[PDB]
RNA sequence: GACGCCUGCCCGGUGCUGGAAGGUUAAGAGGAGCGCUUAGCGUAAGCGAAGGUGCGAAUUGAAGCCCCAGUAAACGGCGGCCGUAAACGGUCCUAAGGUAGCGAAAUUCCUUGUCGGGUAAGUUCCGACCCGCACGAAAGGCGCAACGAUCUGGGCACUGU
RNA sequence: UUUACUGCAGCCUGAUAUUGAAUUCUAACCCGCCGCCCUUAUCGGGCGGGGAGACAGUGUCAGGUGGGCAGUUUGACUGGGGCGGUCGCCUCCUAAAAGGUAACGGAGGCGCCCAAAGGUUCCCUCAGAAUGGUUGGAAAUCAUUCGCAGAGUGUAAAGGCACAAGGGAGCUUGACUGCGAGACCUACAAGUCGAGCAGGGACGAAAGUCGGGCUUAGUGAUCCGGUGGUUCCGCAUGGAAGGGCCAUCGCUCAACGGAUAAAAGCUACCCCGGGGAUAACAGGCUUAUCUCCCCCAAGAGUCCACAUCGACGGGGAGGUUUGGCACCUCGAUGUCGGCUCAUCGCAUCCUGGGGCUGUAGUCGGUCCCAAGGGUUGGGCUGUUCGCCCAUUAAAGCGGUACG
RNA sequence: GGGGCCUUAGCUCAGGGGAGAGCGCCUGCUCGCAGGAGGUCAGCGGUUCGAUCCCGCUAGGCUCCACCA
RNA sequence: GGGGCCUUAGCUCAGCUGGGAGAGCGCCUGCUUUGCACGCAGGAGGUCAGCGGUUCGAUCCCGCUAGGCUCCACCA
């Protein structure tokens, strides 16, 4: 439940995946569920499914 | 000077990007009317900057562009504060 | 701060002298007695 | 310039 | 400036349109008041009513200017440094820092940029990389059949060039 | 051409006359509105109706906007012009032992300050080294010597000053009114010194000194206006308006002897009068660069400076490059690259003859003598040059107005 | 090559009497606080009692020109 | 023709002025990973362009041969 930098409040959902070598940390905005940023950036070609 | 510059030197908003975003989101009014991030201020205006669930209203006294607290807390004068 | 001043006689009334003074060191009106050509004597002269 | 264009 | 798909952001300044809350307002009205003369009061030097004659202070007195909003197929503009792998983060500045689509171009100094094709050999040409000094969306952008006494390359035939 | 200056049309907006009467009304005024007549007539006029109406239009005055249209301005120096820089005053050097003396020569300052840092009288002598001192350490303040000045002299350079012009106290305003014999500089305008007289002073007992600061910069004409004084004039007379004289004020007139109160740019659409007084091309003079030839010698070269290269430096030749100057040409010297025709000098690309080789032979390297002859066909680019392809005994450098 | 503006904390920038912000790092305190590490103020040398502050030069980074034959 | 820098693994490249040859990508081996081609260690590959001189060892120093980039002036 993070306050935005402009003053209002918008809930953020942080996703932690622990899958060994496929582990990643991905933050979403919890309303549209688009990836704001990821700890490991993946391409549409390399790891085509679940592109970060 | 500009509104975001005045908020930066008056230490109300410590970052110019945050003040620019707040004023571009339509939160700050000068002399009652709404204004953008670049409205020129005069000594003797009534700022109506809106924080998150705050209604801080200050009064302009001087305009100096110094980035030091010795010459910064002498331009804005708080009149009244309203939570909601 | 250094302006042109004139010195008129207190008795005769004519502006006989000009000089200069610094306003910051001398804010008050100066008083030097000088020779008056009309009165044939040294009279007090006042800044006007 | 010195262009030889006499007419 | 056929046609097809589009024409992104910025109203800060200047133009255009709308608005007097408040100042700046000209001529014209208005006449306070102050000089010059003197019938006369005055021992001296001055004071002076009624007229005439100059200067005219306050108060009124529109558009326009300062100001406030919109308008960019109006004029016009669409930035720098440091990191991190276009994109994101920190900072200055402005009104905001170039979207789509093109790109060594009728635009590129370096420069004959690099690679490939064409030739035995190609500073010209064609197709891509972006490393765009200094492309860019009606001073239009990207394609486009047909068309051209247009410009630039390459072949066949043809010949005293 | 424009946000150069100064203005003109055009447009907008007020006042005033047409222009009346209580928002309203209608006789003024206006109808490229309708019917009749002149009248054979979409001109005009008159007559009726209707619409607008004291608005508009027009005349006069005023303010905005106004390149749309005019008249002009937009400096000079300059090793050509543009651009950059500078423009006035003061100090030193250049300046050649009087004075003066230039360059876009070498160094710096000034457009002030001080009622005292001015005048007089009376006293005193500075900066640094050491020793000793408690907070003092290299330095705050204090005593001593050595101190002719290594200090200070408002501001900055020179000259000068401790017989102090340098520091400290008392009293004062000479930081003066009228002047001024005689001089210095010399286009003028202007600038500078000055004994001494009179009137009134200041200090000092008196002699005496004082007409600003130790000196030399700190400032600008005239015109036009402002202020104060005036037994000056004042258009017939008396006044006044005004002018004269004296004192004084208003300039980054800074391009500082200042064109006007008021002024920026483009011309490859350009024109005229002149200049080789002045640039671009090619000649001329120099050679900083440029191309070659040398001197010394550390070293590399297995040992070895000199088979061959050659550091750090040093000396030259040539006028082919880039430059410098502006001598010749601006009442014309056509400028690149190619085609055609050539000619000349070797500092020689090959061919010919040699020396030394770390030259076993072929092929080579370096240095001599030698211009007789020959020193190519293309792809790219306007290109010279350059790169590449294929040859060749080699595909040489330059000069001849870059023939 | 010639004019103009700067070289300041790790980064980006304000600024004659002794110099600072936001971000990056810490410190205890449950969306904001009150404090600390880091500065040859790019370097040299002159004017005075001291220079980031005034100047003559060296390196560096931007901006505007380098036109006429 | 004149100066300079290089030829190093299949590719792109360091190796300090002689003290004993490597990084990344690329190819295999093994481990590990619940799963999305996201991980680790271990192997090769080089006469350091070719030859021969120096010294105890040479990419480095030296001489002799093949190669590639730079570097050189216009002009009106």
């Amino acid at each position: 439940k993070s306050r935005n930098e402009i003053g209002d409040e918008t809930v953020r959902k942080l996703y932690v995946e622990i899958m060994g070598r496929h582990s990643n940390i991905i933050l979403t905005d919890a309303a549209e569920n688009v990836i704001i940023d990821g700890l490991k950036h993946l391409s549409p070609s390399m790891n085509s499914y679940r592109t970060v | 000077m500009r509104l975001d510059k005045f908020l930066k030197v008056s230490r109300l908003i410590k970052r110019r990007t945050l003040a620019k975003e707040v004023a571009d989101q339509g939160r700050i009014s000068i002399n009652g009317n709404q204004a953008k991030a670049s409205s020129d201020v005069k000594p003797g205006d009534e700022l109506t900057v809106r924080f998150g669930q705050k209604l801080v209203t200050v009064q302009v006294n001087e305009l100096k562009d110094t980035t030091k607290k010795e010459e910064a807390a002498n331009m804005y004068t708080i009149l009244k504060e309203e939570k909601l | 701060m250094r302006v042109n001043i004139t010195l008129a006689c207190t008795e005769c009334g004519e502006r006989n002298y000009i000089s200069k003074k610094n306003k910051r060191n001398n804010p008050d009106r100066v008083e030097f007695k000088k020779y008056c050509p009309r009165d044939k004597k040294s009279t007090l002269h006042r800044e006007t | 310039a010195a262009a030889a264009a006499a007419a």
